[PDB]
Parts: C-alpha cells; structure tokens; sequence
C-alpha cells in the first residue's frame, strides 16, 4: 500500500527490491496480514472500522 | 476471568507450538492452563524450547499452570 510513500508497488515491484519471485512476497504479506487478525494484535484497529 | 473460551491464536504462538495444541484439541485458556510442565510436554514433537514458548506466552498476561478449573462448560 501506499504507507509514507507514493505508491502501493505491485507484488513484483516489491519482489524486485528483494529479488523474489513475487510468490514469498504474497505469502509474507499474508503472513503478516494473518499476524494482524488477531485480538490483542487488533484491538484498537476494530475499533477503528466503523461498525 | 471471562475470556478464556477464546481458541488457538488468542496467544500468537509458533506453528510448532500451535499444531501440538490442535492435535491436543486444546484452544481455549482455561484448559491450557490446568495441566503443568510434564503434563504438557508428554505429547510427541514438544519439548523445552516450546516449553519456553509456552513459559513466555502465559508470562505475557500473567497466569501460570495450576488453574484446573471446573464446570467448564
């Protein structure tokens, strides 16, 4: 995504600053995604979605 | 203490750690605080390094191995 900087670089775009096949950058990224859905890792960004 | 029906990744721990609770069907908190050290290392692939993991995790919010709670559920 586009965090304190602008762009929100493609799967492969950020696999090309490490030199990965944009497959373990999906992967890290939906580890780390799965990392924030926990409670007491997402206790104040719920709170955060209007709901 | 009212949330400890909560299952497995309510603690963040280690696949090593997390596929060991669910082949011992233990998610929620007031059943994975019951047993102790031996108690809980006699299932296979677990050991003192995961017993560290499980020493640090439960040392993370402060209760230890000793509550054997009952009418749960």
């Amino acid at each position: 995504f586009g965090i304190d900087m602008n762009t929100d670089y493609t799967l492969e775009e950020v696999g090309k600053q490490f030199d990965v096949t944009r497959e373990r950058i999906r992967q890290i990224e939906a580890k780390a995604l799965r990392k924030l859905r926990h409670p007491s890792r997402s206790e104040v960004l719920r709170s955060f979605l209007d709901d | 203490d009212p949330i400890l029906l909560r299952p497995v990744d309510d603690l963040e721990l280690t696949v090593r750690s997390a596929n060991c609770l669910k082949a011992e069907a233990i998610h929620y908190i007031g059943d994975l605080v019951q047993r102790t050290e031996v108690e809980l290392l006699k299932t296979p692939n677990l050991g003192k390094k995961s017993l560290t993991e499980i020493k640090d995790v439960l040392a993370s919010r402060g209760l230890s191995l000793g509550m054997r709670l009952e009418n749960w559920p």
